[PDB]
């Protein structure tokens, strides 16, 4: 699929959060378990121990056509990868590694140029 | 024997099933007796009445996936 560094941790229905929660890992955008549906499954898997807690709600489904990317507007110190759709189906994206520094006015974050270029693009595609 | 004094090692080691029964769980931590030691020593069990408190903490490999 399209793999990116990015950890699990709470979605945060409202209220800019991103508790640490273990769930250390890697993020993959795929277009489902069927691998053709316009809904996009957010596949996690641990690569960094996860505190023995899973923190995956037996797949998290991606509602289609309404994905805004908030990369760090609503900054609150370093990266929490935030999914705006109607600012209430909000999905929260945790940070385990801390590579490529904090670099200013790309995300406003702590893990910038790579994950943003991969992230936007994966969002736009229907396949 | 038994005499009720401090002893050199009383957690883990080699020990003996027979000797384990002379080493019995103290009420003087967060770990509480309810059996005066079980009498068995193949699965342990002292009853913890004061969860997530001082009285050691050294995760095993079972707590890296559970």
């Amino acid at each position: 699929v399209i793999k990116f560094r990015a950890g699990v941790c709470e979605y945060n229905e409202d209220s800019r959060l991103c508790t640490p929660i273990p769930v250390q890992g890697e993020i993959e955008i795929k277009p489902n378990e069927e691998e053709e549906l316009g809904f996009w499954d957010f596949e996690w898997r641990p690569t960094e121990k996860p505190v023995g807690r899973e923190l995956d709600p037996i797949s998290l489904i991606l509602i289609p056509g309404e994905t805004m990317w908030v990369p760090i507007k609503s900054s609150k110190s370093g990266r929490i990868f935030a999914l705006v759709f109607s600012s209430n189906e909000r999905y929260f994206f945790w940070l385990q590694e801390k590579n490529s520094g904090n670099l200013p006015l790309n995300e406003l974050s702590a893990k910038d140029k790579e994950i943003y270029n991969k992230m936007i693009g994966v969002l736009n595609n229907s396949s | 024997k038994y005499s009720s004094k401090p002893y050199k090692v009383d957690n883990m080691t080699r020990i003996l099933p027979q000797q384990s029964r002379y080493i019995s769980f103290i009420k003087d931590d967060r770990f509480v007796p309810v059996r005066k030691f079980k009498g068995n020593n193949g699965v342990v069990v002292l009853r913890d009445r004061e969860p997530k408190e001082p009285v050691a903490l050294i995760e095993t490999v079972r707590q890296m996936k559970d």
